[PDB]
């Protein structure tokens, strides 16, 4: 019958569009994907350097207060108070310095682990997808299958497929 | 790590969709499957490609499975019964083995694919 081959001709053209709807999706995914992962990877370079300053001036403060130490022992003997006072007080601007590029680094880092997360998210989407990716190109080959055995040509099989 | 579902595919649709013709037809039912093969190619070098799922690490079903020469031509072919239910992983190795017997018989060299080396 002409109508059996018809209908598994139907079918195969509502198979092959679902799998290439699932298969347009996948790939936005798969973009999206690839894409957060370069961003991601400037924003770690940029914590990168953040780490190196950071650095440099956390082994500054340790360096001013380990003779900041050793010399409240010729000024132990004072106590002046307008000038006492102040000799610790480029020790404030030191650890308010330290602090306010901990407090930029912290946010660089919060906002990357934030993106990082969202993209675990996208690739859990996609290999949700793949199922259903799977299934359906293996079902929808069946059909191709089933309708070359019942003597259809590659040119009806390409009219059904849409191509 | 192992997925245990899979569906492996070494033709494109174009090589499953092609229109082919065996100059001196062969065919064979072999259970829920059909084997074909050109009784006149000879002294060629074939390579055997499927379309197929696994589960496990092991073959589950055959979709179809095409001989291939090396210039790309079609002459032997591997498929489920259009009318039937199906078939297991057993009447797939077994369908393979008489076709590769066939084309040897005809002093072909007889290759499979990598997939099929591989859970078949």
């Amino acid at each position: 019958k002409e109508d059996s081959v018809e209908a598994v001709g139907a079918q195969l053209k509502v198979y092959h569009q679902q799998y290439q709807d699932k298969s347009r999706e996948y790939d936005q995914l798969y973009e999206e994907y690839t894409r957060t992962s370069q961003e991601l990877q400037m924003k770690r370079t940029a914590i990168e350097a953040f780490n190196e300053t950071i650095k440099i001036f956390e082994e500054q403060g340790q360096t001013q207060e380990k003779s900041s130490k050793e010399y409240l022992e010729r000024f132990r003997r004072e106590g002046n108070e307008k000038e006492m006072q102040r000799i610790l007080l480029n020790s404030e601007r030191l650890k308010s310095r330290i602090a306010e590029i901990h407090e930029s680094r912290t946010k660089l880092e919060q906002e990357l682990r934030a993106q990082a997360s969202d993209n675990r998210e996208i690739d859990k989407r996609m290999n949700s997808l793949k199922p259903d990716l799977m299934q359906l190109r293996k079902i929808r080959d069946q059909y191709l299958v089933w309708l070359t055995q019942k003597g259809a040509r590659q040119k009806k099989i390409n009219e059904w497929l849409g191509i | 790590s192992v997925p245990a579902s899979r569906y492996l595919t070494d033709m494109t649709l174009e090589e499953m969709s092609r229109d082919w013709s065996m100059l001196i037809p062969k065919q064979k039912v072999a259970g829920p499957l059909c084997i074909r093969m050109d009784q006149a190619i000879m002294d060629k070098n074939i390579i055997l490609k499927a379309n197929f799922s696994v589960i496990f690490d092991r073959l589950e079903t055959l979709i179809l499975l095409r001989a291939f020469t090396e210039e790309g031509a079609i002459v032997g072919e591997i498929s489920p019964l259009p009318s039937l239910p199906g078939h297991t992983a057993e009447d797939v190795k077994n369908a393979v083995g008489v076709l590769i017997g066939g084309l040897e018989w005809n002093d072909n060299t007889v290759r499979v694919s990598e997939t099929l080396q591989r859970f078949a």
